[PDB]
């Protein structure tokens, strides 16, 4: 998701009813700012049948 | 006679502050120029013996 010929999928927020863009301090700019990487991980999916 | 029953709790790993802070820099510069025009006038009285 999506198919195989379009872009990805964007993410920006945090709330319920889309607000408030993730915000990030001034020690954590300055080691993301220096060349470091953040990782991204998936704890768990719902879904239906 | 055993019973069904779940029992959880949770434990802390880690904390992380940020502060807040507005910090500010200013920087300027300035440049003037002034002309002067006058004109003065005296007299003088005098004796002496």
């Amino acid at each position: 998701y999506p198919k195989k010929g379009l872009s990805p999928l964007a993410l920006n927020t945090m709330d319920q009813f889309s607000s408030r863009l993730i915000p990030i301090n001034y020690d954590q700019l300055k080691k993301l700012d220096a060349g470091k990487q953040i990782k991204l991980e998936t704890t768990q999916v719902s879904g239906n049948f | 006679l055993v019973a069904a029953y779940p029992i959880v709790g949770v434990g802390m790993e880690k904390l992380i502050i940020s502060t807040n802070e507005h910090a500010s820099t200013d920087q300027g510069k300035t440049v003037s120029r002034a002309t002067t025009n006058s004109k003065t006038e005296s007299n003088t009285a005098g004796v002496s013996v």
